[PDB]
């Protein structure tokens, strides 16, 4: 039944957090190269001075959804939230387009967002590790 | 982990053709018949509102504006069609109207819409749209535009075109009716009189669907005051409008 | 077959993954490819499809691609995967160089390879590579020649001279018999022949379908023009 | 809460009687010593029968109201008419859940075939309160004595009126931020009735 | 040599014309002003965020070029540039641009500015950016006169910019744009 | 038959049918109930057959009419468990409509989103649609009396007037010749007893057979609310 | 083959990708493109597939601009085709933000193909059923003619043709082109090469695209039909 | 994706280193602005139109940071009219009110936009203040910006019940001319917009001048 | 850190302090703020702690991975843009580090030399000369420059360069180790400044 989002800050760090640009070399180590963050980006930089409405604003439309499975499971049910979630789990599994980024349409029908538009929407958004196999390497997990 | 990916559903045959998108073509050759014709100051559309007897003819329409310069029509799946009105509507103003403060010309919004249903056919997890588009429109650059699109996502501009169960005979009536000095009026005429030959039952006001593309329409607009505000050039005719040209 | 082919993860009753076979047999198709060390450097011999009369020839990719100023690859299969196998390895090279401030060594990267051919056989939903691979080179600050061959599997090995690709097995019959590991060639130029006359043995028209790429110690990479290549040809053509 | 946002400095009362309960409130709302609007109506309508009033932040107090009055009419289509309690509920729930981020008090009045009326307060913190009578807002504390003094269980309707209408009124005279015209709902099993009483009349009380 | 932030930027209009002026930096390459085909556009502010965003600019023009097969107007580069510099709320871009040009279909002059957070004040005599001199905005209030001829609106932003320059001094130049229906003219100036 | 992958998912036949669709059109009639829908002047009433021909089953317990919002009605022809499911996804659709913009949902709104989701069902491969179909009823504010339908399809209408069951076809005939003889869209009565007695003698007299007082269940929409009326208000109604 | 050719990720018993060669030989079923590449320009030509009168032939169905420096033709399904050419356009934007110089030809090609690849190798996804001719100059290499089919492979030419009559016109090409051909030259002889290879009565402007890049800068030019119509003339056909 | 926050820190280092009025009327609802633009003291333009359309039927007025009244206005039109074609309804006023409202809360009164909302829908005539927060009100008669004082004397002196759409221009007018002549802020003109049931809006550029 | 740069009119001329950190006394006999981005194309760098190293060596590996991928060397000009481009990128989310650099090459598709500067905030300037660390040289520079000097001119001004700034620093300054970069490539002046 939360509203603002919480929780949002970290409670513990490692070198290896990142399982995705793991260096090959040193597994324990983040491999800078295939970061292609400028090389200059430790990541104790990102715990501090950080705009107090970021978080809100990156986990506010996650926090409404949990609102509103909570409150369904509260009155109809525990079938309610699990069918919601296994549509929606269903549909963004099987989207796969590595050329796009924009959502499907039916996800929008499940959000019930067929004629709402957020900034999200409006403005939606290298040398190294930007093609079709690196997003093929992270969907299948290979 | 055999479950993070789904195997594609539209393949190539060993002739080399996508079988889905074939068959998407046929289920769009057994729908309702619809044409647009292209003239030199406007642009009409058309169709047949095919339905039961108890079923209200104006709480669904088949004809959708999508900016108050552009308007569609389809043959095929109608729940296909409705799904896609309504993306388009949406994206017109996603990428162009909150961007560049102005809505999309014609051949942009045409290729949003036929990039979204390519999409359905590189996909393991739906399969291609069942429908065939006729989307007519007028920009300030470009005049006025029809164009086709087709299942795949192939879209093409035309003068005069249908689509449907009876896209045949109707091509061939527009191919020997069509010039390029037509007038609007000629043209509403030409798909009246190509309607005739499709519809098979009551030929009226209450069973054809038409849509112009033609002159802007201060009365439509809903407010007064500001000389450069150009009215809607989307119009659908009235029912009786229709009644009175067919008499006529 | 009887079943037992129509996925990665199906191991046969006799205890074997057929799909790996049939990506080997993908990559028996490919052009024949030649590696070859003497005592002092590594020869990388390939076979080149005669070029059609319209064929631009100046911007052709070579069959030989540098991976690092010391290692060299060459491969065999299919030439669309091996862009991409490439291009990782390129990629590992430079994040090795820049982790630990050293360049990798041979086996290094063929391991980093074989690392990633095997990981592409772990999943339903993907393709395994139908390339084979031979990568040649030498260790920083060192002088002993590196070759080793990589397979779709993810399987590397260690060899003083392989062949791969289509009739790779008439070469490899030549070289056992006309290669002797206590005495390798002394000289680049022996290697060089060596190499040349193997690859006479299944190429057709001759010189003008003859690519050789020599490694030296201390970052010395070159690739052989086409008259010394005729000039070899034409040497042992005479002494036959 | 929040810097340069808009609070909730009004005078809040909800009394049970014998058919049911009240709820008044004045209509000021101010932005410092400045009287943004003079006729602003306080008594928020949750269910046909569940009203309430709001004091903290206005905007937080909203949503919160928002999303309680969506709370209900699902329930509604499940289980008809709820209780003043799940209302309550549901109400510190949102409180005390968001008492970091929200600044939120709410007072509920409730009437059901069950219970019969019923009051809540829930102040700041999301704690919850069930009471015979309620009291809230800044001009609340001027009048904690007087309604000490003359609350009656059992009162009748207009025994009840004439109480929330003097206590209100001198809330009115010493608090600042309150101000206006008194609006009353009344919920008993007849119904929902709405007063509203003008300062020319409860000023020569 | 590498402090080149700050600089004025003057747009002006004519009679079916505009102009747009801007100061250099000379004496012993960095130009604040660019333009897009038919839409000119001068940057005042860091210069880091003013190559930023005529990067940005260039490459936005260059795909709308692609895909409407036309050249873009400057109404349409106006809501453009005000969207984008939105899109950085939070983070804004240290800069104040100014638009110029002339409607291709219409032939009607165009000038506009802009805040930090793309806010469009679209004026019909000039527009003033930077904060090089306070006086420069009073010195184009008293010299502007609606209505001039391109050689009459020349004379005044070049005398405007002079002026505004004496008042603040070795190695000052100025870059003006002429710009026309069908013709642009590019003058520097040493004084 | 299907004759392929669509026997189990919703994709083209070489004809450019869906059969899944088709198919749960089939399951719409298994319940062998019919219903009826007609306006009023100024209310909407439902009226759908009931069958309980076990002598164990409670009565009371048996209804296939929701109460979706105050003012909207649904009915629903197929199996229970998925009119259930239906009638739960739509309270909560039209919840969500009156949170998220301020006003109630009128009921052809509802009815084009429950035919969205079948759109959505129709088109992906991992979800089957639900076999029923659905029939909402309402007062509108700014329509009035209003009656529209949704099917398994994604197809979604308004009617005059409805019917939907095995037998549905003799009652909408009979209900095309009474609007035929009348020459207006609705009924010309003023009060919804009068409605519900003119809607019980269609269904009487189109399907041939007489009903007690607890074989049909009626719902009537007024402006104000919807509500099921209970068996002592349809003897009532039947007594006239 | 029918137990190997249902999905894309897997091989045959005798290692062949039949999703692939399906996708390959859908190419046969597209319209002729044709590029050649002269000692100072290149010329690139196609036939419309076109069967009614009632098209709009005046308003981009075989030839695009992906920058002032690369055009390319195409070959196949023409919504796959959009989509690749619009990541094309965006790819050389980003090289020309980056770097602040023009994208080389070679580099967006492999781009494009390496997508293509990829394609080939997601069980997901089924290839991209298009071919495309790329024209372009650089300062590299100054001008250069490439081919890229759905396989993912690259191929750099001096004359070539793509689509249904590959093996008459690559005939055809190879008895005519020479080294020291002109622009005009290349000019009639894709014109007279289209005009033997084609299976309609006549070659006619309305079926035909065309397409010049050359030097005055280096300057591409979109044919018209006027222009289609006055070359026609001028050639003899 | 949305608003970035990319170089805050940045932004931090280097930092370390109008009258308007709206007025319910027996048939309807006017507002009514002043046309003066400043940047801090100076007086950028003269004639600036304040008054913005969400819908043909639906205007608003706005005050604070500039930019983030007129992208929020701009965002709701465009929700409002693709609600407006999905239900094939007339937009209602509570509909944009409901929008802005949560659009607000969701950014914690980061957004500065405080606006006037009047507007005419098929439930009738319709007059909202918003404030920055999320925080929304109602009213017969509201007043906005640095001159929301003068005006608003101006309509505690002269309001009532009973006003036909004359009196109530008038009104608004007269609450505008005070604003302008008593505020630093204001001074140019008078724009009016009047919506009134069942007819097309008015929009009266320059009406006192 | 202080750093130096001369654009004469064949080849550039840079020139590094070989400085050390503070609280640790070392012995060394090398230029560690100087990264070799191409075999035409130098780097120098200045600024704070290790942060300057670590995006001086991304920028070689990134450099470095372009010329063996494309068998091709990058021109001065790009390989400028593509540093300011990573510097502007490095601090869009963090606070910025103190951090200069001069980039120096020889471009052989135009046969001439170049140089640029790029300051913290990623602003990139192509100048005829450049320096940076110093608290004046800029006089020095204006009056004794011309476009069309030779080398030795060149290292005859930066000699009086290393003077001026030497006549106002401790013993502590050890010395300046200077670079060229020619048509030739890039070579290490082993005789002095």
């Amino acid at each position: 039944m939360n509203i603002v989002p919480q929780d949002t800050f970290k409670s513990q760090v490692s070198t290896d957090q990142d399982k995705s640009v793991l260096s090959s070399a040193v597994p324990s180590l983040p491999d800078t190269l295939r970061q292609q963050e400028g090389g200059a980006v430790p990541l104790s930089t990102q715990l501090n001075d950080r705009h107090p409405l970021e978080s809100t604003l990156k986990n506010w439309e996650t926090t409404q959804r949990q609102r509103q499975m909570e409150q369904y499971r509260q009155i109809f049910g525990i079938a309610e939230p699990m069918k919601r979630t296994m549509e929606m789990e269903i549909v963004n599994r099987t989207d796969f387009n590595p050329l796009s980024t924009n959502g499907s349409i039916h996800r929008d029908i499940l959000l019930n967002k067929e004629c709402s538009i957020d900034w999200e929407d409006v403005y939606p958004g290298t040398m190294v590790g930007d093609d079709v196999h690196s997003k093929i390497e992270k969907q299948l997990g290979i | 982990m055999t479950d993070r990916y789904s195997f594609s559903l539209t393949t190539f045959s060993p002739s080399g053709k996508l079988g889905q998108i074939d068959y998407a073509l046929t289920a769009v050759k057994q729908g309702v018949t619809s044409l647009g014709i292209k003239a030199t100051n406007g642009v009409v559309i058309a169709t047949e509102k095919k339905s039961s007897p108890l079923a209200m003819s104006e709480t669904l329409s088949k004809v959708s504006l999508l900016t108050p310069d552009i308007g569609a029509v389809y043959s095929g799946m109608g729940p296909d069609y409705r799904v896609l009105v309504d993306k388009s509507r949406k994206v017109a103003h996603t990428s162009y109207k909150r961007i560049y403060g102005e809505y999309p010309p014609t051949k942009l919004l045409v290729s949003e819409v036929a990039k979204i249903m390519q999409e359905a056919t590189q996909s393991g997890g739906v399969r291609p749209f069942g429908v065939s588009l006729l989307i007519a429109g007028h920009d300030e650059f470009n005049g006025f535009s029809l164009y086709q699109v087709d299942p795949s996502g192939s879209y093409f501009p035309w003068k005069a075109t249908a689509i449907g169960k009876g896209s045949v005979a109707a091509k061939t009536f527009l191919e020997k009716r069509w010039n390029d000095e037509l007038e609007l009026e000629d043209a509403i005429h030409i798909a009246l009189l190509t309607l005739k030959e499709s519809v098979e039952g009551e030929f009226n006001g209450d069973t054809i669907e038409l849509a112009i593309i033609g002159d802007e329409n201060p009365d439509l607009l809903g407010y007064t005051g500001i000389p450069t505000d150009k009215g809607p050039r989307f119009r659908k005719l009235t029912s009786q409008e229709i009644n009175d040209r067919l008499e006529a | 077959m009887s079943g037992y082919d129509r996925a990665l993860s199906i191991f046969s009753p006799d205890g074997h993954i057929f799909q790996v076979e049939y990506a080997l047999e993908a990559v028996k198709r490919g052009t024949c490819a030649v590696g070859v060390k003497g005592k002092n450097c590594v020869v990388l011999g390939c076979e080149r499809r005669s070029t059609l009369k319209l064929q631009d020839t100046r911007i052709t990719p070579s069959k030989v691609s540098k991976i690092d100023s010391h290692v060299v690859l060459s491969f065999s299969g299919l030439n669309a995967d091996s862009r991409i196998l490439i291009e990782k390895a390129r990629v590992e090279a430079q994040s090795h160089r820049l982790t630990l401030e050293d360049p990798v060594t041979v086996e290094y990267l063929t391991r980093y390879v074989a690392g990633v051919q095997q990981r592409y056989t772990q999943s339903g939903g993907v393709r395994p590579f139908g390339v084979s691979t031979l990568i040649a080179g030498f260790d920083p600050r060192d002088d002993e020649p590196k070759l080793y061959q990589t397979e779709p599997s993810g399987i590397y090995s260690s060899w003083s001279a392989q062949t791969i690709g289509r009739n790779s097995k008439t070469v490899r019959e030549f070289l056992e018999k006309n290669y002797d590991r206590k005495e390798p060639p002394a000289t680049v130029e022996e290697c060089v022949k060596l190499t040349v006359r193997s690859l006479l043995e299944v190429v057709q028209t001759g010189a003008k379908n003859i690519e050789i790429t020599v490694v030296k110690p201390d970052s010395d990479i070159v690739a052989l023009s086409s008259e010394e290549i005729n000039q070899y040809v034409t040497q042992i053509e005479q002494e036959k | 809460l929040k810097k340069g946002e808009v609070s909730l400095g009004t005078s809040i009362m909800a009394v049970t009687f014998k058919d049911g309960v009240i709820l008044g409130a004045d209509s000021r709302t101010t932005t410092g010593a400045y009287i943004a609007n003079r006729v602003t109506d306080k008594l928020t309508r949750v269910h046909d029968k569940i009203w309430c009033c709001r004091s903290g932040s206005a905007a937080d107090t909203q949503a919160i109201a928002d999303i309680v009055q969506y709370h209900l009419e699902l329930y509604t289509s499940q289980y008809g008419t709820p209780s003043t309690e799940t209302a309550a509920s549901v109400f510190k729930e949102l409180c005390y859940e968001n008492k970091d981020n929200l600044t939120a008090g709410i007072i509920v009045a409730g009437y059901d075939d069950k219970n019969k009326g019923e009051v809540y307060t829930i102040p700041l913190g999301g704690s919850v309160h069930k009471l015979p009578y309620a009291i809230a807002g800044s001009g609340s504390t001027f009048i904690y004595g007087y309604c000490d003094k003359n609350f009656r269980e059992n009162m009748s309707k207009e025994e009840t009126v004439d109480f929330i209408k003097h206590s209100l009124s001198q809330a009115i005279k010493w608090d600042g931020s309150s101000g206006g015209v008194i609006r009353m709902v009344v919920l008993t099993a007849a119904g929902v009735e709405r007063l509203i009483f003008y300062p020319d009349e409860y000023e020569q009380l | 040599p590498s402090s080149i932030n700050g600089g004025i930027v003057v747009a002006m209009t004519g009679k079916d014309c505009v102009a747009i002026a801007c100061d250099l930096r000379l004496g012993s390459k960095f130009e604040k002003i660019f333009h897009y085909g038919h839409v000119f556009l001068g940057i005042t502010g860091l210069a880091t965020d003013v190559t930023t965003l005529n990067e940005m600019f260039r490459y936005k023009t260059n795909l709308y070029k692609l895909k409407e097969e036309r050249a873009i107007e400057p109404e349409t580069f106006t809501q453009l540039v005000s969207s984008s510099l939105y899109e950085r709320r939070f983070g804004p871009y240290f800069v104040g641009p100014v638009v110029a040009g002339i409607n291709s279909k219409s032939g009607k002059p165009f000038i506009a500015g802009f805040d930090l957070i793309g806010c469009i004040d679209e004026a019909k005599d000039f527009i003033v950016s930077g904060t090089a001199s306070d006086q420069l905005f009073g010195m184009c209030e008293s010299l502007y006169e609606p209505n001039l001829e391109p050689e009459d609106l020349f004379e005044t932003i070049s005398q405007a910019l002079l002026n505004a320059a004496d008042r603040d001094l070795s190695g000052w130049g100025a870059v003006v744009y002429i710009i026309k229906k069908d013709e642009v003219v590019k003058r520097y100036l040493k004084m | 038959s299907a004759a392929g992958y669509d026997r189990h998912i919703t994709i083209f036949s070489p004809e450019g049918r869906l059969y899944q669709v088709e198919y749960a059109f089939k399951a719409t009639n298994q319940t062998n109930i019919n219903s009826l829908a007609v306006r009023g002047k100024d209310c909407t009433v439902v009226i759908s057959q009931k069958k309980v021909p076990d002598k164990l089953l409670d009565p009371t317990t048996v209804s296939y009419i929701f109460c979706i919002s105050r003012t909207i009605g649904m009915v629903v022809n197929g199996p229970i468990p998925d009119a259930r499911n239906a009638a739960l996804r739509a309270k909560a659709e039209a919840a969500e409509f009156r949170y998220k913009y301020g006003y109630d949902m009128p009921c052809d709104v509802l009815a084009k989103r429950m035919a969205n989701l079948s759109q959505i069902y129709t088109q992906r491969a991992y979800m089957r649609p639900l076999g029923v179909i659905l029939t909402f009823v309402s007062v509108d504010e700014e329509l009035g009396p209003s009656i529209y339908k949704t099917d398994p399809a994604g197809y979604y209408v308004g009617y005059k007037a409805t019917a939907t069951g095995p037998k549905q076809q003799e009652i909408t005939t009979n209900l095309e010749n009474h609007f035929k003889k009348s020459k207006i869209d609705h009924i010309n009565e003023e009060s919804w007893e009068k409605v519900v007695e003119f809607a019980i003698t269609h269904m009487i007299d189109a399907l041939g057979t007489e009903f007690s007082k607890n074989d049909l269940e009626v719902g009537v929409a007024t402006k104000d609310k919807f509500f099921t009326l209970s068996a002592e208000n349809i003897e009532e109604r039947l007594v006239a | 083959s029918r137990r190997y050719d249902s999905r894309t990720t897997i091989f045959s018993p005798e290692g062949r990708l039949y999703q692939v060669e399906y996708a390959l030989e859908s190419i046969s079923h597209a319209g002729t493109a044709i590029g050649i590449m002269a000692s100072d320009g290149i010329v690139l030509a196609a036939e419309r597939k076109v069967t009614s009168t009632l098209l709009e032939q005046d308003t981009t169905e075989k030839l695009y601009k992906l920058n002032d420096k690369i055009a390319v033709a195409v070959a196949g399904l023409t919504a796959d085709a959009e989509i690749l050419i619009n990541t094309a356009r965006i790819h050389a934007q980003n090289y020309l933000k980056t770097y602040n110089e023009d994208i080389p030809v070679e580099i967006l090609v492999r781009r494009l193909s390496d997508i293509k690849q990829g394609y080939t190798q997601h069980g997901g996804l089924r290839p991209f059923g298009v071919s495309f001719i790329y024209a372009g100059y650089d300062d590299r290499y100054g001008y250069q003619l490439y081919t890229s089919n759905p396989s993912g492979n690259y191929t750099g030419w001096k004359a070539i043709s793509v689509g249904a009559n590959t093996s008459a016109a690559q005939t055809l090409l190879q008895m005519d082109y020479k080294d020291d051909m002109k622009v005009d030259d290349a000019i009639e002889l894709a014109l007279k090469t289209l005009s033997k290879t084609t299976d309609s009565s006549a070659l006619t402007y309305d079926r035909l695209e065309f397409a010049t890049i050359r030097k005055g800068e280096v300057y591409q030019k979109i044919f018209k039909p006027q222009e289609i119509k006055d070359i026609l003339v001028k050639t003899g056909i | 994706a949305g608003l970035s926050f990319d170089n805050y820190q940045r932004n931090n280092f280097l930092a370390e280193n109008t009258t308007i009025v709206g007025v319910k009327f027996n048939n309807g609802v006017v507002i009514a602005a002043d046309t003066r633009s400043t940047q801090g003291p100076i007086v950028a333009d003269k004639n600036c139109a304040k008054l913005h359309r969400i819908s043909p039927k639906i205007w608003c007025a706005g005050a604070g940071t500039a930019a983030d009244t007129e992208a929020v206005t701009q965002l709701i039109g465009s929700n409002i009219e693709l609600h407006s074609l999905y239900t094939s309804r007339e937009p209602r006023v509570v509909s944009a009110l409901q929008m802005l409202k949560q659009h607000l809360f969701k950014y914690q009164g980061h957004i500065g936009a405080y606006l006037i909302v009047a507007g005419v829908d098929p439930t009738g005539s319709h007059l909202f203040s918003i404030h920055a927060h999320g925080s929304t009100d109602v009213g017969y008669y509201l007043s906005l910006g640095s001159g929301s004082l003068a005006a608003m004397a101006v309509l505690e002196s002269h309001w009532k019940q009973d006003l036909t759409k004359e009196e109530a221009i008038k009104l608004a007018s007269d609450a505008i001319q005070a604003g302008i002549w008593n505020d630093l802020g204001s001074g140019s003109n008078v724009d009016v917009c009047v919506m009134e049931i069942g007819k097309d809006a008015e929009y009266l550029r320059n009406y006192l001048t | 850190d202080i750093i130096l740069g001369i654009r004469v009119q064949d080849s550039v001329i840079l020139a590094s302090s070989k400085a050390v950190t503070r609280g640790i006394s070392v012995l060394k006999d090398s230029d560690d703020k100087t990264r070799q981005l191409s075999p035409h194309t130098l780097m120098s760098f200045a600024g704070e702690a290790g942060d300057t190293v670590q995006f001086a060596e991304y920028i070689q590996a990134n450099i470095q991975l372009y010329s063996i991928r494309e068998d091709y060397e990058l021109s001065p000009q790009a390989v400028s843009s593509f540093v300011r481009q990573e510097l502007a990128k490095s601090i869009r989310s963090r606070r910025p580090y103190q951090v200069n650099v001069l980039i120096g090459g020889y471009d052989k598709k135009k046969n001439k030399p170049e140089l640029y500067q790029i300051d913290y905030l990623g602003t990139k300037v192509e100048l005829p000369y450049g320096a940076h660390g110093y608290s004046y040289t800029f006089f020095l520079l204006d009056h004794h420059y011309r476009p069309d000097m030779t080398t030795e001119e060149g290292l005859d001004l930066l000699k009086l360069c290393v003077q001026e700034l030497e006549k106002r620093m401790p013993m502590d300054f050890k010395g300046v180790i200077v670079k060229i970069v020619d048509k030739d490539g890039i070579r290490q002046v082993d005789d002095f400044q």
